[PDB]
RNA sequence: UGAAAUACCACCCUGGCGCGGCUGGGGGCCUAACCCUCGGAUGGGGGGACAGCGCUUGGCGGGCAGUUUGACUGGGGCGGUCGCCUCCUAAAAGGUAACGGAGGCGCCCAAAGGUCCCCUCAGGCGGGACGGAAAUCCGCCGGAGAGCGCAAGGGUAGAAGGGGGCCUGACUGCGAGGCCUGCAAGCCGAGCAGGGGCGAAAGCCGGGCCUAGUGAACCGGUGGUCCCGUGUGGAAGGGCCAU
RNA sequence: ACCCGGUGAAAUUGAACUGGCCGUGAAGAUGCGGCCUACCCGUGGCAGGACGAAAAGACCCCGUGGAGCUUUACUGCAGCC
RNA sequence: GUGGAGCCUGGGAGUGAGGGCGCGAGCGAUAACGUCCGCGUCCGAGCGCGGGAACAACCGAGACCGCCAGCUAAGGCCCCC
RNA sequence: GCUGGGGCUAGGAGUGAAAAGCUAACCGAGCCCGGAGAUAGCUGGUUCUCCCCGAAAUGACUUUAGGGUCAGCCUCAGGCG
RNA sequence: GUAGGGAAACCGAGUCCGAACAGGGCGCAGCGGCCGCAAAGUCCGCGGCCGUGGACCCGAAACCGGGC
RNA sequence: UGGUUCGUGGAGCCAUGGGGGAAUCUGGGCGGACCACCGCCUAAGGCUAAGUACUCCGGGUGACCGAUAGCGCACCAGUAC
RNA sequence: GGGGGGAACCUGGGGAACUGAAACAUCUCAGUACCCAGAGGAGAGGAAAGAGAAAUCGACUCCCUGAGUAGCGGCGAGCGA
């Protein structure tokens, strides 16, 4: 973790709920991330979007 | 005069049926991104204090 | 005729001006609060709504007040050091000290992660335009001396190394059993369920060849939860899960 | 100062029947070992020793002791604006 | 292997200045009654006893009491003895 | 200039031709009484007898290092065998 | 003391985490021929040790208040 | 600002130094910010025994002392100094 | 009518610090010590603009209990209805 390397957490973007927490580097990944996870509330998996922290 | 109560171990501990000593795990407070989702998981648990430490806690809850 | 079209009468809109309200500053003057003064005082003189003083705002402030100003240490100071990782010292289990001998960490990777398929080095000799000790090509030898992001050690091609495809298990809910251990921590983990990834399958997958890349509480922020809600319903404010 | 008559303190003091050397011993011994030396007890003197007396070292360090002082240490207060 | 062995639970501690020696190393100078660890021992707490001239820790040996009785240990057996 | 008598100024205060001098024989903050039996992780001291057992001076952490908490080592009761 | 588990609502020999009917955490339990008898627990005495208080005793340098 | 368990906390209540500044029951204060509902209570005048505290004084009684004890003083003691 | 006095006791107006927090500032010690005013044989308080959930109680004082509960708290030490 840095000021390139930045902490954030993943919402899920059915029930907007933050499922997860992660980094990344945002000088070599600028774009959002897009990851499909398992929310535990909509019990199926879900992508998530990255959301500031 | 009469014991007072520590607060500070009635707030953070409970002594269980049988005279355990009960707490949560530390190391969820902050700092959690970088953990596993195993870390946190088994941090938000209860915990049996070892008996040297809960024998010292359960002298300051003596009205419990 | 345009979107609305016309004489006339209201409500209001723009902006401006004048008379007024009511107040904000500013300049000038007044006197009577208030202050100073005057053999004289229900007065005259001077200052004057200021100054002084009351409440409140921010500031300057060793004049004064309470304190703080770490440890290790071949005495103390000075210098150095303080946590974490690797090797040695370490006396062939584990552990083991000195201000003993040598190095490194406080990051990083969206692939440098999961799976499936494929591939195999450094180096030496000979050969090949520009082209060299070393660019790229060919041939022979070459078990690992290369490589594995970064220290060092262990490990390793019957891959942990190089390439590609599909991917997000860098899971959620747990967790038999252990390693280590004064505590608190740190560590490894099969297996079950949920919903997935890859594979024909057997299977693997709860980040990364491994060991450093870190910080207990308290106090507070943000998202969710909808558990508490001080007669009642709400709300304030808390709790819980996540960060 | 000394001797006689008169009056008569003090700090200090575990107890003492309290010698030298060479050793030893917590590392400088009257007190231990070996040896040497030494009849009992005073009086005037000298200060080398009794790590002699006095003062629970002022130096030095240590104690999360204190106090005076300083300042662009911290946080207040007077005072001033 | 029945021992002031071991294990479980609980009451009470003290200790957290060690020191000498032997061996193994580091530091030091193949110095220190030096220093810092490891294995062991003894002193500490056995300054009780014998030996080592004397002498915590070297050698011999673990002192319940008594005896004008015997055997040994280390070390000794010319005199002190 | 010295001096008698009569007066005033005081404790974070006075007074000081300045030495932190002096303020009733010790002043970097007077004296008395009170808070008060301040506090002292320091030094000292701790009183009859007999009997059994019997340590530690390590490790971890500590504004900790001559102090502590836990563990280790001692002891007593119960239980196991 | 006779009920615990949960932050709590609440449920209860269970409860909490969870989607779970999974797994785990914390809980739940006398001898003889009805009675003795031993017993939860509790009351009182006694003893060890801890907390509060000066707390085994003596000792500061100092700090503060009111006077002299 | 103070008081309260409440140290600014969601901070109500009771008190009030400053500023502003009402109403007379259809008025007003309270039930812990606040609003509604529902209840409780009548501020800005005063007094009021008893149950409670203390022990200079008097008496009674001690598993209280017995002249270094017990009051500082058993005695011509708050004296001598 | 007042003045001055009285061992403690009481109320009101002011109001520390050592200490504890193993440093220290919020906090604690504590509204304690102490100063001052006043009161009496007591003083204070006292007849709901109370309590707080009981569809309830019924001045105040004082004891027991509630309760080291509720809460307060560098959520520390502690404080405590
Ligand atoms: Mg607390
Ligand atoms: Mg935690
Ligand atoms: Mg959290
Ligand atoms: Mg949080
Ligand atoms: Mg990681
Ligand atoms: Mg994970
Ligand atoms: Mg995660
Ligand atoms: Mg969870
Ligand atoms: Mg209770
Ligand atoms: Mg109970
Ligand atoms: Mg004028
Ligand atoms: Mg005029
Ligand atoms: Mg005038
Ligand atoms: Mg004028
Ligand atoms: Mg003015
Ligand atoms: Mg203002
Ligand atoms: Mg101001
Ligand atoms: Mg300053
Ligand atoms: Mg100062
Ligand atoms: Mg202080
Ligand atoms: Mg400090
Ligand atoms: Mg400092
Ligand atoms: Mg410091
Ligand atoms: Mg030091
Ligand atoms: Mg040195
Ligand atoms: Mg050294
Ligand atoms: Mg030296
Ligand atoms: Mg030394
Ligand atoms: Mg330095
Ligand atoms: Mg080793
Ligand atoms: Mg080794
Ligand atoms: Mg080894
Ligand atoms: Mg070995
Ligand atoms: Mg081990
Ligand atoms: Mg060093
Ligand atoms: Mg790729
Ligand atoms: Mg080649
Ligand atoms: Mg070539
Ligand atoms: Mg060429
Ligand atoms: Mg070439
Ligand atoms: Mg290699
Ligand atoms: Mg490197
Ligand atoms: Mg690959
Ligand atoms: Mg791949
Ligand atoms: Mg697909
Ligand atoms: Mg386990
Ligand atoms: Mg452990
Ligand atoms: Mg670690
Ligand atoms: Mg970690
Ligand atoms: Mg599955
Ligand atoms: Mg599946
Ligand atoms: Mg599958
Ligand atoms: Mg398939
Ligand atoms: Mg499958
Ligand atoms: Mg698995
Ligand atoms: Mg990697
Ligand atoms: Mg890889
Ligand atoms: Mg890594
Ligand atoms: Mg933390
Ligand atoms: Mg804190
Ligand atoms: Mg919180
Ligand atoms: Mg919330
Ligand atoms: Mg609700
Ligand atoms: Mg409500
Ligand atoms: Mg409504
Ligand atoms: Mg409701
Ligand atoms: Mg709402
Ligand atoms: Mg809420
Ligand atoms: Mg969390
Ligand atoms: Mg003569
Ligand atoms: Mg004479
Ligand atoms: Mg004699
Ligand atoms: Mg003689
Ligand atoms: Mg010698
Ligand atoms: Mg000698
Ligand atoms: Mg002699
Ligand atoms: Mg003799
Ligand atoms: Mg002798
Ligand atoms: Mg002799
Ligand atoms: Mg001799
Ligand atoms: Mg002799
Ligand atoms: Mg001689
Ligand atoms: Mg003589
Ligand atoms: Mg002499
Ligand atoms: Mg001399
Ligand atoms: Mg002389
Ligand atoms: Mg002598
Ligand atoms: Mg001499
Ligand atoms: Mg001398
Ligand atoms: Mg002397
Ligand atoms: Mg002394
Ligand atoms: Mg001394
Ligand atoms: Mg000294
Ligand atoms: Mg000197
Ligand atoms: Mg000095
Ligand atoms: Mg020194
Ligand atoms: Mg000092
Ligand atoms: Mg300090
Ligand atoms: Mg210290
Ligand atoms: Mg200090
Ligand atoms: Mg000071
Ligand atoms: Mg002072
Ligand atoms: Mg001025
Ligand atoms: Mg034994
Ligand atoms: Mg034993
Ligand atoms: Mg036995
Ligand atoms: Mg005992
Ligand atoms: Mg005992
Ligand atoms: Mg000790
Ligand atoms: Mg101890
Ligand atoms: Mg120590
Ligand atoms: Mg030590
Ligand atoms: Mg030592
Ligand atoms: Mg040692
Ligand atoms: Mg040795
Ligand atoms: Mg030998
Ligand atoms: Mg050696
Ligand atoms: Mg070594
Ligand atoms: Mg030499
Ligand atoms: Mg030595
Ligand atoms: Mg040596
Ligand atoms: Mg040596
Ligand atoms: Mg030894
Ligand atoms: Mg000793
Ligand atoms: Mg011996
Ligand atoms: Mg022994
Ligand atoms: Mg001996
Ligand atoms: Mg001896
Ligand atoms: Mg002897
Ligand atoms: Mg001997
Ligand atoms: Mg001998
Ligand atoms: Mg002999
Ligand atoms: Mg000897
Ligand atoms: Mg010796
Ligand atoms: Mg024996
Ligand atoms: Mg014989
Ligand atoms: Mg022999
Ligand atoms: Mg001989
Ligand atoms: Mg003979
Ligand atoms: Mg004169
Ligand atoms: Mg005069
Ligand atoms: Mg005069
Ligand atoms: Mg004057
Ligand atoms: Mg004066
Ligand atoms: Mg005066
Ligand atoms: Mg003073
Ligand atoms: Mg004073
Ligand atoms: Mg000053
Ligand atoms: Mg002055
Ligand atoms: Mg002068
Ligand atoms: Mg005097
Ligand atoms: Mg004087
Ligand atoms: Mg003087
Ligand atoms: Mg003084
Ligand atoms: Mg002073
Ligand atoms: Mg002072
Ligand atoms: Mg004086
Ligand atoms: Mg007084
Ligand atoms: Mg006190
Ligand atoms: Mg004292
Ligand atoms: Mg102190
Ligand atoms: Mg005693
Ligand atoms: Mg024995
Ligand atoms: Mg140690
Ligand atoms: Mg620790
Ligand atoms: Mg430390
Ligand atoms: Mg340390
Ligand atoms: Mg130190
Ligand atoms: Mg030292
Ligand atoms: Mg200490
Ligand atoms: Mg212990
Ligand atoms: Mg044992
Ligand atoms: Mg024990
Ligand atoms: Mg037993
Ligand atoms: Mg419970
Ligand atoms: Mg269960
Ligand atoms: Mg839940
Ligand atoms: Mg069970
Ligand atoms: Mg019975
Ligand atoms: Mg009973
Ligand atoms: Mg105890
Ligand atoms: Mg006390
Ligand atoms: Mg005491
Ligand atoms: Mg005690
Ligand atoms: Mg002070
Ligand atoms: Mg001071
Ligand atoms: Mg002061
Ligand atoms: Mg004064
Ligand atoms: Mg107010
Ligand atoms: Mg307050
Ligand atoms: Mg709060
Ligand atoms: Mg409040
Ligand atoms: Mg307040
Ligand atoms: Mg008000
Ligand atoms: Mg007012
Ligand atoms: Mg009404
Ligand atoms: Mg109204
Ligand atoms: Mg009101
Ligand atoms: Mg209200
Ligand atoms: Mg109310
Ligand atoms: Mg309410
Ligand atoms: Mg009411
Ligand atoms: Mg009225
Ligand atoms: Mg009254
Ligand atoms: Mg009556
Ligand atoms: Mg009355
Ligand atoms: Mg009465
Ligand atoms: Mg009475
Ligand atoms: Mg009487
Ligand atoms: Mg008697
Ligand atoms: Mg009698
Ligand atoms: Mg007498
Ligand atoms: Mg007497
Ligand atoms: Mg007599
Ligand atoms: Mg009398
Ligand atoms: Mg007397
Ligand atoms: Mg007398
Ligand atoms: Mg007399
Ligand atoms: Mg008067
Ligand atoms: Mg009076
Ligand atoms: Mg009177
Ligand atoms: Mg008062
Ligand atoms: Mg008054
Ligand atoms: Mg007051
Ligand atoms: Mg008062
Ligand atoms: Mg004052
Ligand atoms: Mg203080
Ligand atoms: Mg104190
Ligand atoms: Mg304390
Ligand atoms: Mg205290
Ligand atoms: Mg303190
Ligand atoms: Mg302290
Ligand atoms: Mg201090
Ligand atoms: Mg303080
Ligand atoms: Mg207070
Ligand atoms: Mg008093
Ligand atoms: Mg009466
Ligand atoms: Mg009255
Ligand atoms: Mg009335
Ligand atoms: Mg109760
Ligand atoms: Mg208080
Ligand atoms: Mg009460
Ligand atoms: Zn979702």
């Amino acid at each position: 973790a840095s000021e390139v390397r930045i902490k954030l957490l993943l919402e899920c973007t059915e029930c907007k709920r933050r499922n997860y927490a992660t980094e990344k580097n945002k000088r070599n990944t600028p774009n959002k991330l897009e990851l499909r996870k398992y929310c535990p509330w909509c019990r199926k998996h879900t992508v998530h979007r990255e959301v500031k922290i | 005069p009469k014991m007072k109560t520590h607060k500070g171990a009635k707030k953070r501990v409970k002594i269980t049926a049988s005279g355990k000593v009960v707490a949560m795990k530390t190391g969820k407070r902050h700092l959690n991104w970088q953990k596993s989702g195993k870390e946190i998981r088994q941090k938000g648990r209860k915990f049996v204090l070892a008996k040297p430490e809960a024998e010292r806690i359960k002298l300051l809850l003596p009205y419990e």
